[PDB]
């Protein structure tokens, strides 16, 4: 039961790891030719 | 009879546009032609009450 | 085995200490707080427009202008005949309470107040008008005057009532009448019947009439209790009161 | 007759526009023509007292 | 809506929303377009304007 | 007991901030054109 | 009993975020062409 | 009877601020147009 | 008769497009022509309920 | 009859083409002519389960 806190901290780091991957996204780029 | 509709409603002053389209502003204690006297103004939920008992609302479609 | 589920649930609680229902409720509370902040005590003054003729008599009462804090008012000045009168110069006192916006050549000025209950005075001088015009301004009255038109006693740099009758503005001194059986406007101001419609009058006959571009007719005539109106090729009769 | 309507009013000075439209600037101590003596002036509550006991308020159509 | 400049008339009221564009193009009595000279806005802390 | 003075203090801070926010008012702006 | 404080302090931090999140509003772009 | 001390403190701050509020007065501004 | 379908659905206001191509939007309280009176709007699961017991979902090809 | 072959296998959507070349994309709750309706969608092995009891798959050569 003492391992839960460690078992909680690691996934919390994992959780915040994914959300910054969830939120962040780059916009489009447009190319033009003549 | 001409029917007025609530156009802009804020505490204190209430805007009413009539059936003919005439727009005016009114206070709590005031006389409303065709209806009588404004006996109550409810800025929340947009309900206006007249001393003759009529209830004044917005245009149902235009809302 | 349920160790993983317990860890996941406590981690979720740490990550999101607020339920979506709590989010919605607190957002609503914030919106209501914003409404309370924006709420203004008493009642807002009535937006009004006014027109008045300034008397330049030595004993004349100086004109007074109603104002309100944080609002824009327009002041336009024409001569007695109503011709526009461009302004030459102006002078302001107590500049902190009142900010003046003024174009170089316009005869109209825009002014906004800054404080609540501090009255002031203003001075104006026109292009040809030698005598300066002084007015007083009082903020925060029961009504807010957005537009104020002022007539000057003298002739302006340039130089009608029936036209304004056609437009819809009654001449001063008008008293209402009673017209039955027809949709026409009838007014009495100086014992002259001013009748506005879109149809044509046949039997009484007018001495002066005006027309609009949109197709509105306004005749001025003497008092006659009975009228004959022709429209759509047919002529009928109606009667009035007084 | 002629009825004076309040247009501008603050403590100390009161500007009243008559039914004819004439503007009159008066104080507490001043004899109102055709009504008597101004008994009391109150900028708020829309109350003016005349020596004849008359109560005078702001103009109705301009509120 | 038709605007009348008589002293007893009422100013035109325009409904707005935060973050939403409200449009106003000036037309005469006949409805034909009519160019604008200039304008003046009180308290731009609550409103944003774009004009040519 | 102490709650009275604590909430007095925090309410006073909030009210001072709110009245400060009420105090300031900006000015109008002209916008010409040709 | 005392667990309320931490369970309240955390959401307070996020609460400060959310009101700030709704606080800011950008401005429109007067995009023009030729 | 110690209430005078806090009565001294609070009223002093307002009054000392209050007195100069009626004191300072701005001047005129002349605008010429051509 | 004319059948309506959901086109733009959010909490509060819902957009309905009829079989005739007429597209509009309504709220919870509004008399829907042809169907009657709207009694419940759910942004989830794409359900719109009428007082006449009529249920509108998204089109099978348009969802 | 007409035989359909799946094209894009993803959760949620599924693109497919028929023997005649007719092309479509279907969700979990969707209608497929001649095969009833798609009762269950599996991203594994590219199989689509229809209410007709059929298991639409990718063509052996067209894979």
């Amino acid at each position: 039961q003492q391992e839960i806190q460690q078992r909680t901290s690691d996934m919390l780091t994992a959780a915040t790891q994914l959300v910054q991957d969830w939120k962040q996204v780059e916009t489009q780029v447009y190319t033009e030719g003549t | 009879r001409i029917i007025y509709y609530i156009q802009a409603v804020i505490p204190g002053r209430a805007w009413l546009i009539g059936s003919n389209g005439s727009t005016l502003t009114v206070r709590e204690g005031s006389k409303i032609p065709g209806y009588g006297m404004v006996k109550l103004i409810d800025s929340l939920q947009g309900r206006i009450l007249t001393s003759s008992g009529q209830v004044i609302k917005f245009s149902q479609e235009d809302s | 085995e349920v160790i993983d589920k317990k860890a996941f649930k406590d981690m979720t609680r740490n990550l999101y200490p607020l339920n979506p229902e709590q989010v919605v409720k607190l957002k609503q509370i914030y919106e209501t707080s914003e409404y309370a902040k924006a709420a203004t005590p008493g009642t807002p003054p009535k937006p009004t427009a006014t027109s008045q003729f300034v008397n330049l008599s030595p004993g004349s009462t100086p004109p007074v202008i109603r104002l309100s804090q944080g609002f824009v008012s327009s002041l336009v000045f024409l001569d007695s005949t109503g011709a526009p009168w461009p302004i030459a110069a102006y002078d302001l006192g107590d500049p902190s309470s009142f900010n003046i916006q003024w174009d170089k050549t316009s005869n109209t000025l825009m002014i906004q107040a800054t404080k609540l209950y501090n009255y002031g005075n203003l001075a104006v001088r026109l292009r040809g008008l030698n005598t300066p015009v002084m007015l007083t301004l009082i903020p925060g009255q029961k009504a807010v005057d957005y537009r104020v038109d002022l007539r000057v006693q003298g002739y302006g740099p340039n130089a009608d009532l029936l036209l304004h009758v056609l437009e819809g503005v009654p001449p001063p001194g008008s008293r209402r009448l009673v017209v039955s059986g027809g949709d026409a406007r009838a007014w009495l101001s100086n014992e002259k019947m001013y009748v506005r419609t879109n149809l044509t009058i046949l039997s009484p006959g007018w001495l002066a009439s005006m027309t609009s571009a949109d197709g509105t007719h306004a005749y001025e005539m003497q008092k006659s209790p009975v009228l004959l109106v022709s429209w759509h090729g047919k002529v009928m009769q109606l009667k009035v009161e007084g």
